[PDB]
């Protein structure tokens, strides 16, 4: 037959059409001169450069466009409208067969070639679809809310016959209704026949729930659902919480026998999918030399400074409490009996209305591991750990806090100072021994807990009051206070000038809004690969500033009647002297990155002190 | 005929992903495995181990789905909790 | 080239019946009824005209009507063969129509003395599918049908049965139960309960005044409370950053007074008032009817969500008596619908985010029974502070002793009860005042150049007389734009001006009362 | 890792690390068998 005589349909539907022989072999071949005949504007072979870099990867899937297929051949895009189910096989055989033709024995190294089709006119949402749409190909919108594991499907299966064992030779399953055989060839027999599970293979399966996007949903109305099948290459793609974009099969569940089952005669749905798409920190050698080039910019440092929390006013002291966490510092083991933590530890305290919570969230957006839980609130992740029961799969499971899940990352809690004792415990625990500890339902076991901690908190009452200590304004403890490096005190100190700006910025916002800087994509690679490869070095040449800067401050605390000084305070200088160094990808730790550190320990405890005792010490420690 | 029969013993185990390396917000995921003979009563719940086996289906919604299991051939443990 | 289906719908009959006034008589007729909707379902395919094959013989009957159940050919037309009980189903070329179900209640006007609510299934076909939400008063016309009933097995009294006549069968055991229910078959559903006023209106150059003496017309004064009112059935506007940041735009409002205070008037003006308002209690309600419930269909498959307080109020006003009655785990949920608009669900493994952009109207008791003039307002109140946090605006109602009010309150008091409604003469009526507010908005303001001058000297001027019961933070300057473009929407024009912000100002410094100190 | 499992590892050798949770009690089965025919007394084995 020829093209123009497809169009003129001789059968009662189009499925008995497509497959009768002399049209399934006519749009076979004329499915090849697709595929070895397409051109772009400039000629470009589309589909040739697609199926050459098909053989470096060696995939098994094609991406076709249903575009340029309208462009060419119009029949063949209702068909594919129409019945996609019985176009789907013969286009793929299609494409094997022209692989094959341009890469001889790919036949082995896979056996089979997916075709997916890109892109498609109509697009629904889940509560207009109707009985009209069933058996026919459909592209939806949605929000993946659940998943479940990978199991396999039977694809090529050998069965046993049970008195001359025999295995009879490879079978196809549909994926629409399970396949038994009757007749062993050997023996001549209908007897029992069970599968060979060792010799069958098998296919990857997974499924998945779609969920209306809650923004679209029209007012006074619920968001509606459906149920979508992924198979083979498309297994694990879509973790939960994402909204993307599906291309398939809207069919009816022959759900079981129609008897009994008295009242109405309902029957239930499901997608079968086709195309998958979404509606990162690795780097390459083009951008490594590009990162080399930017550290030797004299004031890296005060660039990263300012790249931080992009849209909040001042507040430079936190900004770079949180690049320095956010860097962070060298692990220590001295041979193997004496461990000095690396990570750099911040708490928040500041008034109602200081956009606390913002910079909490941007260090998540920022963040290779970074984890958020609340205090006093309802949060998708807690601190303790425990073992629970899996609504889904009905299955006991170990499940560790946000400190155990954000192993060598970073924990944001928020609302710090309204604990109940268990996360206290939890917390006191991390940060002391840096492992959580279970003993519950015959498991014993230690986990790492190897963290960032960054906090906020709120005073008493809910304003601060300068006229006692930090330990007298807020709800937490010595023990616990003393496991941070750095302390932020944020106040609402009524000034004239700064209401000025601050107003400026925050209507500036919503008139915006209506209906130095770093970019942030390659800040988010240059801090995985910093602290991926730079370890910088101590050499001790600059051992004689330190001693006396640490004994001049130990004999000013005692006279001055405060705070004590420790050695975890010149612990913390060095620890912060590292992530300084580690800013300008460096090999020695340099005595301006140790001054610049110096001010941060210094001014913490300078400004976390009563108004008298802050009046001697702010003229005693002019020169640091 | 029991008194003239032989027997064995045979245990199950489930296996978890490490509680720290897991996507964020999802439920562990789990294995079933089988041993008998001379590799049962060597474990206890809490221990990190490595396992040699062969990975097989059994039979227990959908048109053909079966469900995986590893049969043990081997156990080592990284160190036990004194 | 298939036959298409035909739906004939009748409408407008003589009478409406009450759900408790249906009998058994009626089965089978044509009747309108009424109710408030509270559960709808998914839309499935329904099996109208199958298609059979013969199992002894391969033949094909095309066809055959359901009616109500699944009903099977009972004679093969071949004149040869003699099958009928044999056969299978081609699901491929088979015809369905559209199936919804939806569940109704009675209306609180029409309960008798002493008893509790009814409810009743109803059926939709074809294209009357999604009409009804949960949540409305609908009227239904269509035919009273039976459905089987296996739950009647244990009620007392004779319950009938169905047996084969053996007399007249030469010879040389299934009995099935008639029991039933009554359920509703529709073919019409209705939800029920001009230019040259409205443009009359928006010319009137005192209308805020007219639209603030036309609020709560029975409660006497309290001018402050019917501003507010009115602001927070107006609205502000709902705006998104380039981060993806959203800028909230509804109006929250807490009333404060004892038990002696008239504080639940307003409350019942506005749950009468309002299009999609809702009315709840401290402890006459759980966290499950606020948020959200799940139930699983009958039919199988599927799961449905039941809507609470706060997703009946969906783009409306919830009020709420009594919140000081209210648990953490409640407070928490609140707290959830206020900073986000959404609500989370996960029990029995199902997981849903759902839309709750809904303003919120609360009346609170002073913690210890009477109002504490000396002590701040975080003293007298019971409230989470990230709750408190977020509420625009703080009303306190504190009695005073002045003989002329009095006598003005009584003569008011005693005239309602003599005559009846002929003792109010508002400006404007409801259906006038609906209106008005539906158009009012439509309305998308923006602020101007002198307003941002404006606002930032009244931002300075606030903070510097701070420094009271109730200290000022940014959170106030966001309260103060929300109310600006709530009062550009009260008149009815598409720009801010310096006007508006003063009077935003001066509603907001009002609301503020001073601590009284000793000596 | 446990989440890198897939058709292609089927009737194959992996190896895997893990943390143990559940271990059940110990079953008894068979390896050598005797039985009896109740009506005609037939012996035989069988082993496994
Ligand atoms: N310095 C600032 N710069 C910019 N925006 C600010 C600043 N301080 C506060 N804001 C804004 O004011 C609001 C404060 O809300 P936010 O929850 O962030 O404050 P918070 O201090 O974390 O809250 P609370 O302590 O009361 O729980 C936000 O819109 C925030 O962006
Ligand atoms: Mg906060
Ligand atoms: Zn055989
Ligand atoms: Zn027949
Ligand atoms: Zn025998």
């Amino acid at each position: 037959l020829t093209l123009e005589s497809l169009s003129n349909v001789k059968a009662n539907s189009y499925s008995e059409w497509i497959t009768q022989p002399n049209v399934s072999r006519t749009i076979a071949r004329e499915l090849k001169s697709f595929l070895l005949e397409y051109t772009d504007e400039t000629g470009r072979s589309v589909y040739g450069a697609r199926i050459r870099t098909l053989g470096e990867m060696n995939s098994e899937s094609l991406e076709v466009n249903y575009r340029h297929l309208a462009e060419s051949k119009a029949i063949l895009a209702l068909f594919l409208a129409k019945c996609p189910e019985e176009m789907l096989k013969i286009f793929d055989l299609v494409a094997m067969e022209a692989t094959e033709l341009h890469y001889p024995d790919y036949a082995r190294i896979h056996s089979e070639i997916h075709v997916r089709i890109s892109d498609f006119p109509t697009i629904y949402s889940l509560r207009e679809l109707r009985e009209s749409n069933l058996s026919s190909l459909v592209r939806v919108t949605g929000v993946v809310t659940r998943r479940t594991g990978v199991f396999p499907q039977l694809k090529y299966v050998k069965f046993n016959c049970l008195k001359c064992g025999s295995i009879l030779g490879p079978f196809f399953q549909d994926s629409n209704e399970e396949i038994r055989i009757s007749f062993c060839t050997n023996c001549k027999s209908k007897g029992p026949f069970r599968v060979n599970g060792e010799k069958t293979v098998y296919r990857n399966y997974q499924r998945v729930t779609l969920q209306e996007a809650p923004g679209t949903v029209p007012p006074g109305r619920l968001p509606r659902h459906r149920e979508v099948i992924l198979l083979a290459d498309l297994v694990d793609v879509s973790k939960p919480g994402e909204e993307v974009e599906v291309t398939g099969i809207y069919k009816n569940n022959y759900d079981g026998n129609l008897n009994a089952k008295n009242g109405f005669p309902v029957f239930a749905t499901i997608i079968e999918a086709n195309s998958i798409k979404r509606r990162v920190f690795s780097w390459t050698e083009e951008e490594e030399r590009e990162f080399r080039k930017i550290s030797r910019d004299r004031g890296i440092i005060d660039k990263i400074i300012s790249s931080m929390a992009p849209s909040i006013y001042g507040h430079r002291d936190i900004k770079t409490a949180v690049a320095c966490s956010l860097f962070g510092g060298v692990p220590k083991n001295v041979n193997g009996k004496h461990s000095i933590r690396g990570d750099i530890n911040v708490l928040l305290l500041g008034d109602p209305g200081t956009a606390k919570s913002q910079i909490l969230k941007y260090v998540e957006k920022t963040a290779h591991r970074a984890v958020f839980a609340t205090g006093q609130g309802a949060s998708a992740v807690g601190l303790t750990a425990s073992v629970r029961k899996d609504p889904i799969t009905k299955e006991w499971t170990l499940e560790g806090g946000a400190l155990v899940l954000a192993d060598k990352g970073v924990c944001l809690i928020d609302e710090f100072d309204k604990m109940n004792d268990q996360d206290r415990t939890s917390i006191h625990e991390a940060m002391e021994q840096q492992s959580i500890s279970i003993s519950k339902a015959g498991i014993v076991t230690t986990l790492q807990a190897r963290c960032s901690i960054i906090a906020a908190a709120n005073p008493n009452g809910g304003r601060y009051n300068s006229t006692l200590p930090l330990a007298q304004n807020v709800s937490l403890t010595e023990p616990i206070l003393s496991r941070f490096d750095i302390l932020c005190v944020v106040r609402d100190l009524v000034d004239e000038e700064a209401d000025e700006r601050l107003a400026t910025f925050v209507v500036d916002s919503h008139v915006r809004s209506h209906p130095s800087p770093i970019p942030q994509e390659l800040l988010m690679k240059y801090i995985h690969y910093a602290r991926t490869k730079i370890y910088p070095k101590l050499h001790q040449m600059d051992m004689d500033k330190v001693s006396r800067v640490y004994a001049d401050l130990r004999r000013e605390s005692i006279s001055t009647g405060s705070f004590p000084i420790t050695v975890r305070h010149l612990e913390s200088i060095l620890r912060i002297a590292e992530s300084f160094a580690k800013m300008r990808l460096s090999e020695f730790v340099s005595s301006y990155d140790l001054d610049r550190a110096i001010k941060v320990v210094v001014d913490s405890f300078v400004d976390a002190q009563k108004v008298s005792v802050r009046r001697q010490l702010r003229r005693s420690f002019a020169i640091y | 005929i029991h008194e003239s029969s032989k027997f064995i013993d045979q245990q199950f185990l489930k296996l978890q992903e490490i509680p720290e390396l897991v996507p964020v917000g999802e439920m562990p995921r789990n294995l079933t495995m089988t041993c008998d003979r001379y590799l049962t009563n060597k474990v206890i719940p809490g221990t990190r181990v490595t396992i040699v086996g062969i990975y097989s289906i059994y039979n227990s919604s959908g048109v053909a789905i079966r469900t995986p299991y590893i049969k043990i051939l081997g156990i080592q443990s990284d160190v036990e909790t004194s | 080239q298939t036959e298409r289906v035909f739906q004939i719908s009748f409408f407008n009959l003589p009478t409406v019946h009450r759900i408790r006034d249906i009998r058994s008589e009626k089965i089978g007729s044509l009747l309108s009824i009424s109710g408030t909707v509270t559960r709808t379902s998914e839309v499935r395919p329904e099996l109208y005209k199958a298609s059979f094959t013969c199992d002894m013989c391969r033949a094909i009957v095309d066809n055959v009507e359901q009616s109500f159940k699944y009903t099977e050919p009972t004679f093969c037309p071949n004149p040869s063969c003699e099958n009928r009980a044999f056969w299978t189903l081609n699901v491929t070329r088979s015809r369905f129509l559209d199936w919804q179900k939806v569940r109704i209640q009675e209306n609180a006007n029409e309960i008798p003395t002493g008893s509790m609510p009814r409810t009743l299934d109803v059926i939709l076909r074809g294209d009357s599918v999604e009409r009804a939400k949960p949540g409305d008063r609908c009227k239904f016309t269509g035919v009273e049908i039976v459905v089987p009933d296996v739950t009647q097995l244990g009620l007392p009294g004779v319950k009938p049965s169905s047996t084969l006549d053996t007399r007249g069968i030469s010879k040389t055991l299934g009995v099935r139960d008639l029991t039933y229910k009554i359920s509703f078959l529709a073919c019409h559903v209705i939800s029920i309960g001009e230019i040259n006023e409205l443009k009359e209106m928006v010319k009137d150059e005192h209308i805020y005044d007219k639209l603030v003496r036309s609020i709560a017309p029975a409660v006497f004064g309290h001018e402050a409370v019917k501003k507010g009112i009115l602001l927070q059935m107006l609205g502000g506007v709902h705006k998104s950053t380039v981060e993806g940041i959203k800028l909230r735009g509804d109006i929250n409002i807490c009333v404060v007074g004892d038990p002696s205070t008239s504080k639940s008037q307003f409350l019942k003006y506005v749950v009468g008032f309002a299009p999609r308002s809702v009315y709840t209690s401290g402890k006459a309600s759980s966290a499950a009817g606020l948020t959200a419930a799940v139930v699983r269909d009958e039919e199988g498959g599927d799961y449905t969500i039941e809507a609470g307080a706060l997703m009946l109020a969906d783009n409306g006003i919830c009020c709420i008596d009594e919140f000081d009655k209210m648990d953490i785990s409640d407070q928490v949920a609140i707290h959830e619908a206020m900073e986000q608009q959404t609500i989370s669900i996960a029990k029995a493994g199902i997981h849903a985010t759902l839309n709750a952009r809904t303003s919120i109207l609360a009346a609170a008791n002073p913690v210890g029974g009477r109002y504490n003039r000396k002590l701040s307002l975080r003293g007298n109140l019971n409230m989470t502070a990230p709750i408190m946090s977020r509420f625009d605006l703080f009303f306190v109602i504190l009695d005073d002793c002045n003989e002329k009010i009095d006598t003005e309150l009584a003569s008011h008091i005693v005239d309602l009860h003599m005559k009846r409604d002929e003792a109010i003469e508002p400006p404007f009526s409801a259906e006038q005042l609906r209106r008005y507010i539906k158009y009012a908005r439509t309305f998308k303001p923006i602020l101007t150049k002198e307003a941002r001058s404006y606002l930032v000297e009244k931002y300075k001027e606030l903070r510097k007389d701070d420094a009271s019961s109730y200290r000022i933070t940014v959170r106030q300057l966001e309260s103060m734009i929300r109310l600006s473009e709530a009062i550009a929407r009260a008149n009815c024009v598409d720009e801010i001006t310096p006007s508006f912000i003063a009077e935003a100002y001066d509603l907001l410094r009002q609301s503020i009362i001073r601590v009284d100190v000793d000596d | 890792p446990l989440r890198d499992l897939d058709s292609e590892h089927v009737s194959k050798i992996v190896r895997l690390s893990g943390i143990i949770i559940s271990t059940s009690v110990l079953s008894s089965r068979a390896t050598y068998l005797s039985i009896m025919c109740r009506n005609c007394r037939h012996t035989t084995s069988i082993t496994i």
